């Protein structure tokens, strides 16, 4: 029982106005069975794919789920992650600056 | 330059209803090229890079055969591992499997893997010699007397020197464009006063391929530990990587900071001041 | 391209 490290960040630099993409890299955890969601104001975004399954030397898995934004100053985009490991959903507010 | 091939496999049980969800992966260094997937409905072995769609219909169906054979032999290994450790019927289990080759600077084979593992530990693995075998368990030890019997790791061996070393020479130069270009990271350096005493100084690593990089903070010309932060390489989703390290500095002193960058795109270590 | 050895059985 691992549980996972979450990162939420934009693929570009983030700019008012300018179309980017939304990041949430979950990493190092372990049984497979994870469930993620990009939220826009508090609420889920219907449109976020992921990338294929792989993992670590340690065995440890690791999963990629994006969408495309656009970044507005008032906006506040987090990521919600649940798994096993977790007792209730663990949300990390996206920071432009990290 | 070392350059690398690996495939990646995951067999989860489904004890409620029906077979195991697997999912396969293929890696060139740190670009992925195949996938497969269980629960798709194609059924086959998919393309995920632009410079493997050139390979011909015997690949293809070559491939597809090779990871279905792969994905009931897991289901027969989950099961075969729930009676050697005397586990329950009604819980759901991991089974990994990783193999692959590396070749050196003179462009010759390196070294070649082969292991197993079962919920996230090892299991069995192929030693560097690709002769023998590491058991970590009496479990392991009844497969690894079963394997050396039956000569696998010769077979094994015959692939990751050969095989394995020739494909991936192959796939090095049809996707050379993009799998034999360095790209060096983009950096800069921000300034976020924390209080009119303090500061943070972040020094950026943008759009980088291979993901294997170095930042390292210098006070001085030293070395410095102390009062720092650096979040692990992430990837961008564009097929390239990001990484940053931070350091809290007293306000006015942020000139004695120097932020060191090291990667295999820049002939020589970059070296960045506020 | 995957090893073609498929008879390995834990």
């Amino acid at each position: 029982q691992r549980t996972p490290k979450i990162q939420v960040y934009s693929r570009h630099p983030a700019e008012n106005g300018k179309s980017n993409f939304l990041n949430c890299y979950v990493s190092g955890f372990h049984p497979s069975d994870i469930e993620v969601d990009l939220l826009k104001n508090g609420e889920r975004i219907e449109k976020v794919e992921h990338s294929d399954l792989s993992f670590s030397k340690d065995w440890s898995f690791y999963l990629l789920y994006y969408t495309e934004f656009t970044p507005t100053e008032k906006d506040e985009y987090a990521c919600r992650v649940n798994h096993v490991t977790l007792s209730q959903p663990k949300i990390v507010k996206w920071d432009r600056d990290m | 330059g070392s350059h690398s091939m690996r495939y990646f496999f995951t067999s989860v049980s489904r004890p409620g209803r029906g077979e195991p969800r697997f999912i396969a992966v293929g890696y060139v260094d740190d670009t992925q090229f195949v996938r497969f997937d269980s629960d798709a409905a194609s059924q086959r072995m998919e393309p995920r890079a632009p410079w493997i769609e050139q390979e011909g219909p015997e690949y293809w169906d070559g491939e597809t055969r090779k990871v279905k054979a792969h994905s009931q032999t897991h289901r027969v290994d989950l099961g075969t591992l729930r009676g050697y450790y005397n586990q329950s019927e009604a819980g759901s289990h991991t089974v990994q499997r990783m193999y692959g080759c590396d070749v050196g600077s003179d462009w010759r084979f390196l070294r070649g893997y082969h292991q197993y593992a079962y919920d996230g530990k090892d299991y069995i693995a192929l030693k560097e010699d690709l002769r023998s075998w590491t058991a970590a368990d009496m479990a392991a030890q009844t497969t690894k007397h079963k394997w050396e019997a039956a000569h696998v790791a010769e077979q094994l061996r015959a692939y990751l020197e050969g095989t394995c070393v020739e494909w991936l020479r192959r796939y090095l130069e049809n996707g050379k464009e993009t799998l034999q270009r360095t790209d060096a990271p983009k950096t800069h350096m921000t300034h976020h006063a924390v209080s009119d005493h303090e500061a943070t100084l972040r020094c950026w690593a943008l759009s980088f391929y291979p993901a294997e990089i170095t930042l390292t903070w210098q006070r001085d010309g030293e070395d410095q530990t102390q009062d720092t932060e650096l979040v692990e390489t992430r990837p961008a989703g564009d097929g390239t990587f990001q990484k940053w390290a931070a350091v809290v500095v007293p306000s006015g002193q942020e000139q004695r900071y120097t932020c060191h960058v090291q990667h295999e795109g820049l002939p020589k270590p970059l070296t960045l001041r506020w | 391209k995957m090893d073609s050895f498929l008879d390995m059985q834990l």
